[PDB]
Order: C-alpha cells, then sequence, then structure tokens
C-alpha cells in the first residue's frame, strides 16, 4: 500500500462507513419484522407476527 | 562416473539489493537435476569448457590449488593460469605451460592478491571472465554424492582478459573429490528474503509444473 | 475479487513503470544525467506514451 | 474549472509537494588526477595486435585537459553524451591506444564489418564509451614504410569482442594442407601496410583511443572532478549520489547490504537505499511530503 | 572559434568557448556555417588578436 501510495495511486474513503450501514440494515430488519409490507407504500403499521 | 547435481548453481546475476521479491531473470544457470562428472583424488584430465564450468570441491586439506585454462595449452597462444598458495593468489595470461612447483602439476595480465565445500562458477563473457565463489562448513558421511541443498553464489572476481578459452584443467597438491558441471542458459525466478538473500529458486525450463510456476 | 480486482490492478499498474518502452534505461534522471536533452527528449517521449 | 462562476460543492485541484530546500553532492573522496599523459601523451603508441589494455581506476578523471589536448581532435561518444562526462562515475574505464589505416577508422565502431573490425579489435553492440583519433601521418609515418604494425586479413573465424590474437602460425588460406610451409595459399598471416607520409589521407596512420566505461551497480573508483558536500538527514533535499540524482528524504536504514551492493531497488525498479561512498552507511530514500488538494465552496 | 571548440557551437553545448563568452539558446533555431580560415586568420608566428 506504501508502495503504490508513493506513486501517485491513492484511495478514497467511502462516503457511508460501516456504521451507517448497519443502521440502515438495522432499521429495514426492524421495519420488517414490526410492520411487514406497509412500511415499504408508506407508514409503518404495526401487526403481530402471527 | 556422474552424480546428480541437485539444486546447485544459484548465483547473484546483479549486484543490487532487493529484498522480498519473486525476481525473473535470464542467465547462464547450472540447470536443476542436471548430471555433474565426479571425480576422486587418488586424476586431473583435460575438460571442455562449454559454456561455463561449475566446479564443486568437497576437502579438508585443500588439495585443489587453482585452474590452468586456454585452448591449446602449448606455448602456442594464450593461457589462463590461476594458482593459490594459500597465502597470494596468482593469476597469469602467459603462454608458457610452467608446470614446476613444490606440488606436482606474454604476461600481458597479471593479478596478485571433506569438511569443507567450495563452490565456483567460470563464465567468459565478451572477453570478461567471471568468478563467483562460495565456501562451506559441511560434514557428510560419504563423499561419492553431491550434498542436497541450496546456495547462493556471490561474486567475486571479474578479469578483461579477453581469451578465448574451451579446454580447462583442475591443478592438485602432491608431495578430497570434486565434480564439474556445465551451464546453460535458463530462464530463473529467485526468491529474495527479507535479508536479500536468494533462499530459492524455480528453473522454469524443468518441468510444466515449475513453467506454470514461472508463468 | 472485487477485492482482488483492485489489488492486482493497482499493483500491475506500479509493475509498469520496470519497462523500458525501447529507451534505454527506466529511470528519467539517468537518462538526463547521461543524454544531451536534444535526444534526451526523443528517448523520453518512449517513456511517457 | 476553465471558468469565471463556479456552483457549489467539492472541486479537486491541484496537488501539493513539498520543495526540497537544499542540495546535496556526495562523491567519493579520491584526490588524484588521472594519468591521462601517459596514454595519450606516449612517444610510441603499440600496435593492433600489441593489445594494450590500460586499466584506469581511482582517478579525477577531468576531461578538459583531454579536450583541450593539442594532437586528438575528434570525441566521438555512443552511450554517454560528452559535455555530461565530467559529471558521472564509473567503475573502471579500460583505454585501448593503437595506430590504424584512417580507410578502417569508421570500422571501430560497433556493428562495424570489415578485416579490422573482424580478426584485429572488434566492439560489442552494448558498447558505451568514446573514440578518439588523430591523423599520425605526421610522426608514425616514415620514410619507405613503418613495419611495426601488423595486419591478419585472413583467419579461421571473427574475433569476439575485446579479444586478441598474436599467434604468427600460418593458416592454410585453401583447403590444400599447408604443414607450416609458406607459400600459395599458405600466406603468412601478419602482413603490413607500411605507412609514409607520401600516402594518400584514407591511408594515413591514425592513432585512436578508445575508452570503454563500466556503467553497472557497483561502487565507482572513477570520478568527475565535483566538490562533495555535507549530509543532510530526515530533511527534503535534493541529492547527487556518485552520477544518481534525485530528490527526497535521506533516512538511516537497517538494510543488510552485501559487501559488493551498493544499491537497492523497489518493485518499480526505481532506487530505494543507496550507500554514501565515504562513510560505509546504508540510507533510505523516501519521496517528499505530497497528496490531493480539495476544495469545499458554496 | 578554435575547430575543436566549434562542436560546441549548439544548444546544450559546454566548455570554455559557451560557459564565457558565446552561449546558444535551447530554443534556437537558426543555421551555423563554419569555414577553415587557414591563411585569413591563422599566420606566421601567431595572430595575437583572438
Ligand atoms: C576459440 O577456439 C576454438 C577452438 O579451436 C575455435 O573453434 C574452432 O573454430 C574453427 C573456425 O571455424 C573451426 O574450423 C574448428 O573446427 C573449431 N574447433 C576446434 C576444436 O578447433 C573458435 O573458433 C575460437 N574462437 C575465436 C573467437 O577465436
Ligand atoms: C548421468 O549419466 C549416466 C550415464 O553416463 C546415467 O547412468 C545416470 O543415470 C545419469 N544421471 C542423471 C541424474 O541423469
Ligand atoms: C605463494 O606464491 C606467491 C607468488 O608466487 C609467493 O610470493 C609466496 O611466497 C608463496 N607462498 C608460499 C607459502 O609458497
Ligand atoms: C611474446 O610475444 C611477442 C609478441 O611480439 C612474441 O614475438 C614472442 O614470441 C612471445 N614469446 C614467446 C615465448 O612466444
Ligand atoms: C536478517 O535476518 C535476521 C534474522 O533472520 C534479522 O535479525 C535481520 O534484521 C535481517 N536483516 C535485515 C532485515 O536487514
Ligand atoms: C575518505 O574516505 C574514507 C573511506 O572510508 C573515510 O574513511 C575517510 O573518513 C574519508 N575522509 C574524509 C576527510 O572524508
Amino acid at each position: 500500500i506504501c508502495a503504490q501510495k508513493f506513486k501517485g495511486l491513492t484511495v478514497l474513503p467511502p462516503l457511508l462507513t460501516d456504521e451507517m450501514i448497519a443502521q440502515y440494515t438495522s432499521a429495514l430488519l426492524a421495519g420488517t419484522i414490526t410492520s411487514g409490507w406497509t412500511f415499504g407504500a408508506g407508514a409503518a403499521l404495526q401487526i403481530p407476527f402471527a | 562416473a556422474y552424480t546428480n547435481s541437485f539444486t546447485r548453481g544459484v548465483y547473484y546475476p546483479d549486484k543490487v539489493f532487493r529484498s522480498s521479491v519473486l525476481h525473473s531473470t535470464q542467465d547462464l544457470f547450472l540447470p536443476f537435476f542436471s548430471n555433474v562428472t565426479w571425480f576422486h583424488v587418488i586424476d586431473n584430465p583435460v575438460l571442455p569448457f562449454n559454456d561455463g564450468v561449475y566446479f564443486a570441491s568437497i576437502e579438508k586439506s585443500n588439495i585443489i590449488r587453482g585452474w590452468i585454462f586456454g585452448t591449446t595449452l602449448d606455448s602456442k597462444t594464450q593461457s589462463l593460469l590461476i594458482v593459490n598458495n594459500a597465502t597470494n593468489v596468482v593469476i597469469k595470461v602467459c603462454e608458457f605451460q610452467f608446470c614446476n612447483d613444490p606440488f606436482l602439476d606474454n604476461c600481458t595480465f597479471e593479478y596478485v592478491s571433506f569438511k569443507n565445500l567450495r563452490e565456483f562458477v567460470f563464465k567468459n563473457i565478451d572477453g570478461y571472465f567471471k568468478i563467483y565463489s562460495k565456501h562451506t562448513p559441511i560434514i557428510v558421511r560419504e563423499p561419492e554424492d553431491l550434498p542436497q541443498g541450496f546456495s547462493a553464489l556471490e561474486p567475486l572476481v571479474d578479469l578483461p582478459i579477453g581469451i578465448n578459452i574451451t579446454r580447462f584443467q583442475t591443478l592438485l597438491a602432491l608431495h578430497a573429490a570434486y565434480y564439474v558441471g556445465y551451464l546453460q542458459p535458463r530462464t530463473f525466478l529467485l526468491k529474495y528474503n527479507e535479508n536479500g538473500t536468494i533462499t530459492d529458486a524455480v528453473d522454469c525450463a524443468l518441468d510444466p509444473l515449475s513453467e506454470t510456476k514461472c508463468t | 475479487d472485487v477485492v482482488n480486482h483492485n489489488a492486482q490492478a493497482l499493483n500491475t499498474l506500479v509493475k509498469q513503470l520496470s519497462s523500458k518502452f525501447g529507451a534505454i534505461s527506466s529511470v528519467l534522471n539517468d537518462i538526463f544525467s547521461r543524454l544531451d536533452k536534444v535526444e534526451a527528449e526523443v528517448q523520453i517521449d518512449r517513456l511517457i506514451t | 474549472l476553465k471558468s469565471f462562476t463556479v456552483e457549489k460543492g467539492i472541486y479537486q485541484t491541484s496537488n501539493f509537494r513539498v520543495q526540497p530546500t537544499e542540495s546535496i553532492v556526495r562523491f567519493p573522496n579520491i584526490t588524484n588526477l588521472c594519468p591521462f599523459d601517459e596514454v595519450f601523451n606516449a612517444t610510441r603508441f603499440a600496435s593492433v595486435y600489441a593489445w594494450n589494455r590500460k586499466r584506469i581506476s581511482n582517478c579525477v578523471a577531468d576531461y578538459s585537459v583531454l579536450y583541450n589536448l593539442a594532437p586528438f581532435f575528434t570525441f566521438k561518444c555512443y552511450g554517454v553524451s560528452p559535455t555530461k562526462l565530467n559529471d558521472l562515475c564509473f567503475t573502471n574505464v579500460y583505454a585501448d591506444s593503437f595506430v590504424i589505416r584512417g580507410d578502417e577508422v569508421r570500422q571501430i565502431a560497433p556493428g562495424q564489418t570489415g578485416n579490422i573490425a573482424d580478426y584485429n579489435y572488434k566492439l560489442p553492440d552494448d558498447f558505451t564509451g568514446c573514440v578518439i583519433a588523430w591523423n599520425s601521418n605526421k610522426l608514425d609515418s616514415k620514410v619507405s614504410g613503418n613495419y611495426n604494425y601488423l595486419y591478419r586479413l585472413f583467419r579461421k573465424s571473427n574475433l569476439k569482442p575485446f579479444e586478441r590474437d598474436i599467434s604468427t602460425e600460418i593458416y592454410q588460406a585453401g583447403n590444400k594442407p599447408c604443414n607450416g610451409v609458406a607459400g600459395f595459399n599458405c600466406y603468412f598471416p601478419l602482413r603490413s601496410y607500411s605507412f609514409r607520409p607520401t600516402y594518400g589521407v584514407g591511408h594515413q596512420p591514425y592513432r585512436v583511443v578508445v575508452l570503454s566505461f563500466e556503467l553497472l551497480h557497483a561502487p565507482a573508483t572513477v570520478c568527475g572532478p565535483k566538490k562533495s558536500t555535507n549530509l543532510v538527514k530526515n530533511k527534503c533535499v535534493n541529492f547527487n549520489f556518485n552520477g544518481l540524482k534525485g530528490t527526497g528524504v535521506l533516512t538511516e536504514s537497517n538494510k543488510k547490504f552485501l559487501p559488493f551492493q551498493q544499491f537497492g531497488r523497489d518493485i518499480a525498479d526505481t532506487t530505494d537505499a543507496v550507500r554514501d561512498p565515504q562513510t560505509l552507511e546504508i540510507l533510505d530514500i523516501t519521496p517528499c511530503s505530497f497528496g490531493g488538494v480539495s476544495v469545499i465552496t458554496p
């Protein structure tokens, strides 16, 4: 990495970090479990999982 | 008498420090598992030089003192003579045979400067005689066969003699065995470690597995 | 493979500098120190291209 | 952006680089002027098969004296530039000083073909050096010819480069055996041109000196006249190590160099570690500090 | 010009002539014409005017 860094070759960091990606996936999975298909169409509507 | 060459014949092709790298080179190397001639000191026949000689000597009393090179070797043309008497190294290009010493065996350039295994590579390229040397303490139970292992030969001597050399002959101390192998133009893959020492080499012209390794 | 395709490409792009591209050397400081500018531009145009 | 109005966002601009502060020149401390007088200003120049290879090492080769030398004029060079010849360091220099016919002076060059270039003195194709010639008709040409210089017009094979052949035995020019007896198709090999001042300018004798350099990754013994400065570490400086120029930071390193090794190379085959020629110390070369610059604007 | 120093009359050249009395630029676009002086300048027992 340092040998290619000395040659003008660099790597920019991503805008979204892994914590923010995990927060997105946690929000999606929590909304899916607690509301089903409703939070993809509008406001999340609670419903029992059975 | 013949025996196996094993993985010997690896020398540094350049004087550049490289560390932790697989470097591919193309030079006159000794091929892996080639078939080296074995002589035992009782025996110094005249041998052809080809394009290079790997000379290995297993000794403890230093019976071999040097070599004589040349084409005709009968005071008709140039003849390189290298003698070491454990004090000074004498390198001459004199045409005279001069086979007189305490031990039984024009000058345009003169240069004065079983527990032991001495490995040498002699090659004559573009009028330059290159001598590569290595010495190691190894104890072997039988000197009938060449010892198995890997060794790197550091460059020692470069001479601008410019002499056509086709035959050579070793010299003995009289009042211990040696092996002769011939070099071939080969592509090699050398592994420079953290120390910069060539710890392993792959001959690209040995088998399809090593050809795949080189590609 | 997404990791390796970028790592191998960067390693190859580093390894392209050792190519001479028909010039006498791959070191531009060596070319400038060992030649005049008139043929040094000719030797260095190949490396640049 | 090549515009006078700039929209909002982040725009990448030109990079920043730390410029060098000082300049370091470091050469080995050889203080002996090089004996070019023994090669050029010699009273007698040897023959072709008197292959006198003068070895030059541990010199300070000032080429201005050779350039302003009275007899020798032509200064042809292959591989190096003559104006740069006072700025480089060579491991060893080899000089060959002969007298040759002026017709075959053009044969003293790589890739040439002729009697001289085949059987007398052949240069390799990768020859990096210089050829110097003077029309020696005023001195090396005598009345009724000078027979000290010998030429072998016929031989078994061409010579390999930088080799000599002083054998005086009779070569069988024809297919018939000769048995060491001179005669038809059994001529003496070493003939002569017998240079005279009355000859034509093409056939006049010429004193030629060929200087062959050795530009390797080896310790240097011959160096041009240049004054070495002090060593500055841990600072972005320009440097000149034995004719190797660069710009960077020289740091102390723990690299275990072999005693025959001088320079170190990385994966990209650039110089990464050098050996200081005065005091045997290993120095790592790091490029100076840099990076990208971005402009965040509304 | 001294005949050995005539070869300095070119861009990018060093020597006494180019360093101390007459230097050509590196962007030079023109012509150089050389003719042997012989009897015109070099005379018996030398000429001191150069
Ligand atoms: C170096 O010596 C060898 C040995 O004599 C030369 O090989 C001979 O070359 C001639 C010329 O064609 C042949 O007729 C012979 O058959 C070759 N072999 C022998 C054993 O004589 C070789 O040419 C020499 N090389 C140089 C550059 O002089
Ligand atoms: C070497 O050659 C001999 C024949 O002279 C043969 O018997 C022997 O097997 C060969 N050894 C190798 C390793 O090829
Ligand atoms: C070895 O040879 C050199 C050169 O001939 C000579 O000076 C020296 O005395 C010799 N040493 C012995 C121990 O014979
Ligand atoms: C030594 O070289 C010269 C070269 O001119 C030659 O005449 C002489 O015969 C050579 N010596 C011997 C013993 O052959
Ligand atoms: C060489 O190897 C030894 C042990 O393997 C190590 O201590 C030393 O630092 C190495 N030299 C280098 C990396 O220059
Ligand atoms: C000259 O170089 C030698 C080589 O090691 C060194 O020991 C010595 O100190 C140097 N002398 C000066 C004055 O730099």
